[PDB]
C-alpha cells in the first residue's frame, strides 16, 4: 500500500533552467538540451545547459584524441575488418614501450610511441579538466571542495601511469589501454609484489571503499526516510534544523549511540570517498620503489 | 543524556513484539525486544569466538582463526573444536544481524520515519548469507564457506578466486566493481557538491540547491538533482552488493571453470568465429 | 623503513581526523541534557568546537553553531518512571500537541527562497508555465483516508520551482478549506489518491496556512509532522 520514493509518481515541468548567473561568462553555456521524461522518473528531466569555454574545448579535444589514438591502434590489431574489431574488441590492448627504451620516447609508433602519444592526450584532458571543476565552482563563489576530491582520484591515476613509472625508470611499468589487458597488468601486479592483500595501504583502501558504499546506502537511505519531512532540503536543513533532520540524527542515535549533523555528514562522506584512492596511491607508489613483496616486508611486522 | 531536542521524540510506541516491555533507553541507545535479542545473539557469539580462541590456543586478534568443518562433513554438524562453533557462531551472527535490522525498524515506527535503512541493510546481510549459507548449501558443504579471522578470511579470498583463475573474468564481478567504483565517485561528489555550497569563498553567501543544479550543468551538461542524487546513491550501493551476491552465488554452482573462458561463447559466434586476423584469428 | 613511517603517520592522521570529524558533527543538539532540560554531567571525551558562521541570504541573517540551544515551544510530554531511560507519554493529544512522530521542529516562519530571492515553492497554479508533463495527473481525484472514505479533493500540487518538481498536494474539504499532504505520503492512483497516514476524520485536524499561496518552513514541519504522525496515533482506524 505505502509509497518509497525511489521513483517520482508524478513529474511537472516548467520553463527550462538556465541557471545562476554569478561571474559565469554566459556566452560560454550551450542552450538547453532536450528534455528526458525517463531520467525523469529518477532525477531531472533536463539535459543542458553546459559551459564550454577554452578549457572545456582543449579537454574535450586531447580527450577523444586520447580514444581515438586506442582506437585507431585497435582497427589496426583488426586489419581494418569491422567484424573482427566487435569481435575481439576486449582482446585488444596499446602497450606501453618495452623496458630496453626505459623513459625515452624513442620507441618507434607501433611498439611504444602511439601509447604515449595517447598518453599525452589524456595527461592533458585531465588536467585540464581538473582545473575546470576548480573554475566554475569559482564563477559561482562556491568552495573548492569538488576540485579537491576530485584531485584525490587523479593521485591515484597519477601514480599508476606517470610517477611509479618515472621512479621506477621506465614506461613499462604502466598501465595498458584496453580492457582485457588492465585487468591482467592488475592481477600481474599483485602476483609481482608479494600479494596486494599484504599491502596496508591495500587493506584500508578497500576498508574505505567498502566504507563508502556502507555510507552512502546509509546516508541515502536516511534522506530517502526523512524525505516526507523535506530531508533532500539539505541547505536548509542546515541553515535551519527541521523535523527531518532531526529524525534523522535520532534514529543513528538509537540504533548505534552517536551521530551527525546535516552538514558534518557531507564530512564524512566528502573524506571516506577520497581516501580511497589516497591511501590507494601511496599504496601503489610504493610497491617496488620501496617495498618489493608485501608479504616480506608484512613478516618484519613493518 | 539526551540531545537538546531529542525528549519529544521519546514517546512510547512502534515495537513488534513485546508492547511496553523493552521500551526504553539506555544512555543514546534504543533497546526492544529486537536490541535484547541482539545483544544475545552477539554476547553468545564473541563468547563462543573466545573459547574457540582457546581451543585454537591463542589471544592475538590477528590470529584468532574459527574455521568452518572441512569438506568431509557436507552439510552436516562437526564436533565444536572441528567446525561446530563457526556453525554455532554462524547461527549467532545471522541472529544478531537479523535483529539488528528489526530493531532498526522499531526506531523507524518510533520515529515515523521510513524503512529505507534496515531495507538497505538487509541487502548486506543477503551478502554475507550467500558466503556462509546460500552458496555452501547449493555447493554441498560448509567449508566452501569464509572463516572468521582477520587475515585467514583473505587467504580464503585470494584461494576461492584463484581456483577460477582471475576472478576478474567473472562478469557480474565486472559489474558489481563497476558499482562499487562508481558509487565512491558519486559518494565523493555528493559531499564535495553540498559543501561547496554551505560553505563558499570568503565572505559570501550560502549558495543555493540552485547552485549546485547550476555547477553540475555547467561541468557536465547534467544535474541529477538533490533528491535523485540520494536515491542514485541507495541504488548504486545497493546494486554493489546485489551484484556481489550474485557473482558469487553462480561461481562453483552454475560455472565452475576458469571465468576467463566463458568470454568465448562471444568469440565463438558463427557471424565472426572463422574470419581471421585480431587477437583470436 | 620509508612504508613503515608512511603507515604509521597515516594512523596518526587517520586519529585526527575522526576528531575533526566527530567533533564538526556536534554542532547542533550539543550540549547534552538531562531528560529535564539541564545540561548532563557526562558530555564524553569530545570538547564542542570553535563556532562558525553561516551568512544566509536573501537579508536573512546568520546561523552561528554551537550555539544555545532551546526547542522555541511548549512540549506537550510527561514522565511514566522516576529514573532517565523511559518514554514520556503525551499529556494532550500527541498529533494536535506535535509530539512524537507528529514532532515539528520550530524553524522561521517564513518560506524557502530560490537563488533568485523568490519562493521556492508555490501551487502550479502560479508558477508559470509548469504543468504535469508525465505520469497521473493527481488534479481532480478524491483524496482518501486510511479508514476508506474520502476526506477531499485534490486541487491543485505545489511545486519546487527550481528542481521542477511536485512537493505537496493542495487537498479541498468538506469546509471549502484547504490542506498541504506532502507529496511523500500519498499513492496516487487511477481513480483516487490514497492516504494510508490519516484517516478521514484527521484531515481537519492538518495544520494550515496563513497565507494561500506560499507555505514557510515552520508551516512545513507542522504539516508533515502532523501527517507522519497519523501512521502511529491513526493506527486505531486501520483496517484490516
Ligand atoms: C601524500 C599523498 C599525495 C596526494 C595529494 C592529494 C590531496 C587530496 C586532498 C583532498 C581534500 C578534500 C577535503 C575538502 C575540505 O574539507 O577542505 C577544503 C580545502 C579548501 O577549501 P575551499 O573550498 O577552498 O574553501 C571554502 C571554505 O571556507 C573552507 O572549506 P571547509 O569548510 O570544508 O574547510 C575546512 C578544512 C580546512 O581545509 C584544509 O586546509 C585541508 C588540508 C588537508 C589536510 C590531507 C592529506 C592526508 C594525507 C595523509 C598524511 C600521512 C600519509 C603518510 O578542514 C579539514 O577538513 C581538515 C582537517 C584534517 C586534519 C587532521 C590531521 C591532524 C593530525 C593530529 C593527530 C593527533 C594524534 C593522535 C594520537 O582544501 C585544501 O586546503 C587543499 C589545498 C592545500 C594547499 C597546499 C599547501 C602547500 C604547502
Ligand atoms: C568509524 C569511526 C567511528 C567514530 C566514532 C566516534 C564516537 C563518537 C561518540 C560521541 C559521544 C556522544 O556525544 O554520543 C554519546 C555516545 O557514547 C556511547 O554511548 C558509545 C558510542 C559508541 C561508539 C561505537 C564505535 C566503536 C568502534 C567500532 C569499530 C570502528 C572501526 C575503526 C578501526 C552519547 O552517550 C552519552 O554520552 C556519554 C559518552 O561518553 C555517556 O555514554 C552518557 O552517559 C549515560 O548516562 C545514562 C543515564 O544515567 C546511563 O544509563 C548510560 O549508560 C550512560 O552511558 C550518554 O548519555
Ligand atoms: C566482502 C568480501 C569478503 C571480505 C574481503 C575483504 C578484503 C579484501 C579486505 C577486507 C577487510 C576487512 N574485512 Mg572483510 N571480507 C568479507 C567479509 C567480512 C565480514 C562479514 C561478512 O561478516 C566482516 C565483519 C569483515 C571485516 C573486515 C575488517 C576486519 C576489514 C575492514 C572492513 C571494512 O572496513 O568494511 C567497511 C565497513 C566499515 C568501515 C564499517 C566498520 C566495520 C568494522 C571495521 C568491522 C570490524 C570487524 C571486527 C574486527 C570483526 C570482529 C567481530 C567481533 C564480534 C567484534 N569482512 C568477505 C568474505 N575484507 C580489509 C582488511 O584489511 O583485512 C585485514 C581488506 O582488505
Ligand atoms: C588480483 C588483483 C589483486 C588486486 C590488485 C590491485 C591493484 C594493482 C590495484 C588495486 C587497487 C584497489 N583494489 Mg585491489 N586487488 C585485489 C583484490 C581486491 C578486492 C577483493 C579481492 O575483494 C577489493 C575489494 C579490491 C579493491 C581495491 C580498491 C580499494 C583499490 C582501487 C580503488 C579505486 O577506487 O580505484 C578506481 C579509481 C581510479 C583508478 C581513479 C581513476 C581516476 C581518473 C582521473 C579517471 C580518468 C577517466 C578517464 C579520463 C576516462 C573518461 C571517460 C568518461 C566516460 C568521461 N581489490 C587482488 C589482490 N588492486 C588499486 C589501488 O589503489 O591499490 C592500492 C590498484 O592499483
Ligand atoms: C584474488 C581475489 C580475486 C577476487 C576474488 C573475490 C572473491 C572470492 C569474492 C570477491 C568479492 C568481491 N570482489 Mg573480488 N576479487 C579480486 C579482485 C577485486 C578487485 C580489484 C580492484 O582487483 C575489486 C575492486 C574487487 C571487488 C569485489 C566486490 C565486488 C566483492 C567484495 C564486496 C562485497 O561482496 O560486499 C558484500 C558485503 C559483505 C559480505 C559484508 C556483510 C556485512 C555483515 C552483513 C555485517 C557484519 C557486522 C560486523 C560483524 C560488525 C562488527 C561490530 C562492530 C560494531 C563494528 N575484487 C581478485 C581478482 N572477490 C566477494 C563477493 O562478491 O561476495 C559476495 C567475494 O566473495
Ligand atoms: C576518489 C574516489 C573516486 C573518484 C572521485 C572523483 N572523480 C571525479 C571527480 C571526483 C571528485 C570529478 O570532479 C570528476 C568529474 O567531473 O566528475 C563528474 C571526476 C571524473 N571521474 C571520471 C572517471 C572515473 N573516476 C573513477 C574513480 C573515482 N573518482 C574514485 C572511485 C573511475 C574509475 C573507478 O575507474 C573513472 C573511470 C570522469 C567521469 C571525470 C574525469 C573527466 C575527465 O578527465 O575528462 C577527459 C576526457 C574527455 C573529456 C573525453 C573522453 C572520450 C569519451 C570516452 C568518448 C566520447 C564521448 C564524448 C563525451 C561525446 C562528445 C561528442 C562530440 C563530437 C560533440
Ligand atoms: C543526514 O542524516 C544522517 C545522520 O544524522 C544527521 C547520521 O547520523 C548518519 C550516520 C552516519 C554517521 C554518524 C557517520 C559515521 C558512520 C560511519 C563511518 C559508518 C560506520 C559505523 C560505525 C563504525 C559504528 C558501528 C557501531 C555500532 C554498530 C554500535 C556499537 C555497538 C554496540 C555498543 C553493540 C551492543 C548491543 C547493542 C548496542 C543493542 C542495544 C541493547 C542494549 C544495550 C541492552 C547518516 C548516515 C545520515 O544520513
Ligand atoms: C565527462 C563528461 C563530459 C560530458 C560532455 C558533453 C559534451 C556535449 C556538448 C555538445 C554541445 O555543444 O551541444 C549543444 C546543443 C544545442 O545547441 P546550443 O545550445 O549549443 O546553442 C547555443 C546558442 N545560444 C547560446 C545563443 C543560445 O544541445 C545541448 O546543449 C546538449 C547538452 C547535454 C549534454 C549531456 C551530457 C551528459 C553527461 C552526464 C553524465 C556522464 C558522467 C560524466
Ligand atoms: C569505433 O571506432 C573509433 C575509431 C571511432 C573509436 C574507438 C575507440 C576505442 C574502441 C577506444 C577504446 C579505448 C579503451 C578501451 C580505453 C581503455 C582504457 C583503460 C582501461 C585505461 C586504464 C588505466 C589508465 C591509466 C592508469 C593511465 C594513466 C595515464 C597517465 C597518468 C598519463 C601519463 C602520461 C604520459 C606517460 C605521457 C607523458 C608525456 C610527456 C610529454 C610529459
Ligand atoms: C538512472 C536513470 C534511468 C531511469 C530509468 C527508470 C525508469 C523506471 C520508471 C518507473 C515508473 C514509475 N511509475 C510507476 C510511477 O510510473
Ligand atoms: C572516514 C573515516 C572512517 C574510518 C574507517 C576505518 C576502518 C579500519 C579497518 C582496518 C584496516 C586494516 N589494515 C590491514 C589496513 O591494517
Ligand atoms: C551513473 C549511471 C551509470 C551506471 C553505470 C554502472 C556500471 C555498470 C554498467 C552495466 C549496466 C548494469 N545493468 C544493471 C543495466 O546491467
Ligand atoms: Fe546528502
Ligand atoms: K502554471
Ligand atoms: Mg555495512
Amino acid at each position: 500500500a505505502e509509497y518509497q520514493n525511489i521513483f517520482s509518481q508524478v513529474q511537472v515541468r516548467g520553463p527550462a533552467d538556465l541557471g545562476m548567473t554569478e561571474d559565469v561568462n554566459l556566452a560560454n553555456r550551450s542552450g538547453v538540451g532536450p528534455f528526458s521524461t525517463l531520467l525523469g522518473w529518477f532525477g531531472n528531466a533536463q539535459l543542458g545547459p553546459i559551459y564550454l569555454g577554452s578549457l572545456g574545448v582543449l579537454s574535450l579535444f586531447s580527450g577523444l584524441m586520447w580514444f581515438f589514438t586506442i582506437g585507431i591502434w585497435f582497427w589496426y590489431q583488426a586489419g581494418w575488418n569491422p567484424a573482427v574489431f566487435l569481435r575481439d574488441l576486449f582482446f585488444f590492448s596499446l602497450e606501453p614501450p618495452a623496458p630496453e627504451y626505459g623513459l625515452s620516447f624513442a620507441a618507434p609508433l607501433k611498439e611504444g610511441g602511439l601509447w604515449l602519444i595517447a598518453s599525452f592526450f589524456m595527461f592533458v584532458a585531465v588536467w585540464s579538466w581538473w582545473g575546470r571543476t576548480y573554475l566554475r565552482a569559482q564563477a559561482l563563489g562556491m568552495g573548492k571542495h569538488t576540485a579537491w576530491a576530485f584531485l584525490s582520484a587523479i593521485w591515484l591515476w597519477m601514480v599508476l601511469g606517470f610517477i611509479r613509472p618515472i621512479l621506477m625508470g621506465s614506461w613499462s611499468e604502466a598501465v595498458p589501454y584496453g580492457i582485457f589487458s588492465h585487468l591482467d597488468w592488475t592481477n600481474n601486479f599483485s602476483l609481482v609484489h608479494g600479494n596486494l592483500f599484504y599491502n596496508p595501504f591495500h587493506g584500508l583502501s578497500i576498508a574505505f571503499l567498502y566504507g563508502s558504499a556502507n555510507l552512502f546506502a546509509m546516508h541515502g537511505a536516511t534522506i530517502l526516510a526523512v524525505s516526507r519531512f523535506g530531508g533532500e532540503r539539505e541547505l536548509e536543513q542546515i541553515a535551519d534544523r527541521g523535523t527531518a533532520a532531526e529524525r534523522a540524527a535520532l534514529f543513528w542515535r538509537w540504533t548505534m549511540g552517536f551521530n551527525a549533523t546535516m552538514e558534518g555528514i557531507h564530512r564524512w562522506a566528502i573524506w571516506m570517498a577520497v581516501l580511497v584512492t589516497l591511501t590507494g596511491g601511496i599504496g601503489i607508489l610504493l610497491s617496488g620503489t620501496v617495498v618489493d613483496n608485501w608479504y616480506v616486508w608484512g613478516q618484519n611486522h613493518g | 543524556a539526551l540531545l537538546s531536542f531529542e525528549r519529544k521524540y521519546r514517546v512510547p510506541g512502534g515495537t513488534l513484539v513485546g508492547g511496553n516491555l523493552f521500551d526504553f533507553w539506555v544512555g543514546p541507545f534504543y533497546v526492544g525486544f529486537f536490541g535484547v535479542a541482539t545483544f544475545f545473539f552477539a554476547a553468545l557469539g564473541i563468547i563462543l569466538i573466545a573459547w574457540s580462541a582457546v581451543l585454537q590456543g591463542t589471544w592475538n586478534p590477528q590470529l584468532i582463526s574459527v574455521y568452518p568443518p572441512a569438506l568431509e562433513y557436507g552439510l552436516g554438524g562437526a564436533p565444536l573444536a572441528k567446525g561446530g562453533l563457526w556453525q554455532i557462531i554462524t547461527i549467532c551472527a545471522t541472529g544478531a544481524f537479523v535483529s539488528w535490522a528489526l530493531r532498526e525498524v522499531e526506531i523507524c515506527r518510533k520515529l515515523g520515519i521510513g524503512y529505507h535503512i534496515p531495507f538497505a541493510f538487509a541487502f548486506a546481510i543477503l551478502a554475507y548469507l550467500t558466503l556462509v549459507l546460500f552458496r555452501p548449501v547449493m555447493m554441498g558443504a560448509w567449508g566452501y564457506a569464509f572463516p572468521y579471522g582477520i587475515w585467514t578470511h583473505l587467504d580464503w579470498v585470494s584461494n576461492t578466486g584463484y581456483t577460477y583463475g582471475n576472478f576478474h573474468y567473472n562478469p557480474a564481478h565486472m559489474i558489481a566493481i563497476s558499482f562499487f567504483f562508481t558509487n565512491a565517485l558519486a559518494l565523493a561528489l555528493h559531499g564535495a557538491l553540498v559543501l561547496s555550497a554551505a560553505n563558499p569563498e570568503k565572505g559570501k553567501e550560502m549558495r543555493t540547491p540552485d547552485h549546485e543544479d547550476t555547477f553540475f550543468r555547467d561541468l557536465v551538461g547534467y544535474s541529477i538533482g538533490t533528491l535523485g542524487i540520494h536515491r542514485l546513491g541507495l541504488l548504486l550501493s545497493l546494486s554493489a552488493v546485489f551484484f556481489s551476491a550474485l557473482c558469487m552465488i553462480i561461481t562453483g554452482t552454475i560455472w565452475f571453470d576458469q571465468w576467463v573462458d566463458w568470454w568465448q561463447w562471444w568469440v565463438k559466434l558463427p557471424w565472426w568465429a572463422n574470419i581471421p586476423g585480431g587477437i583470436n584469428g | 623503513d620509508l612504508a613503515s613511517l608512511a603507515i604509521y603517520s597515516f594512523w596518526i592522521f587517520l586519529a585526527g581526523l575522526i576528531y575533526y570529524l566527530q567533533t564538526e558533527n556536534m554542532r547542533e543538539g550539543y550540549p547534552l541534557e538531562n531528560e529535564d532540560g539541564t545540561p548532563a554531567a557526562n558530555q564524553g571525551p569530545f570538547p564542542l568546537p570553535k563556532p562558525k558562521t553561516f551568512i544566509l541570504p536573501h537579508g536573512r541573517g546568520t546561523l552561528t553553531v554551537p550555539g544555545p540551544e532551546s526547542e522555541d515551544r511548549p512540549i506537550a510530554l510527561a514522565r511514566t518512571a522516576v529514573s532517565e531511560g523511559f518514554p514520556h507519554a503525551p499529556t494532550g493529544d500527541p498529533m494536535k500537541d506535535g509530539v512524537g512522530p507528529a514532532s515539528w521542529v520550530a524553524r522561521r516562519d517564513l518560506p524557502e527562497l530560490d537563488g533568485h530571492g523568490h519562493n521556492k515553492i508555490k501551487p502550479m497554479k502560479a508558477a508559470a508555465g509548469f504543468h504535469v508533463s508525465a505520469g497521473k495527473n493527481p488534479i481532480g481525484l478524491p483524496v482518501r483516508g486510511c479508514d476508506l472514505e474520502i476526506a477531499g479533493k485534490v486541487v491543485d500540487i505545489w511545486v519546487d520551482i527550481p528542481e521542477q518538481m511536485a512537493r505537496f498536494l493542495e487537498v479541498e474539504l468538506k469546509d471549502g478549506s484547504t490542506r498541504l499532504l506532502p507529496m511523500q505520503m500519498v499513492k496516487v492512483q487511477s481513480n483516487r489518491v490514497h492516504v494510508n497516514a490519516l484517516s478521514s476524520d484527521l484531515f481537519a485536524g492538518i495544520p494550515t496556512i496563513k497565507s494561500p499561496t506560499e507555505v514557510t518552513l515552520l508551516e512545513e514541519d507542522k504539516i508533515c509532522g502532523y501527517v507522519a504522525g497519523g501512521l502511529m496515533y491513526a493506527a486505531p482506524k486501520r483496517k484490516s
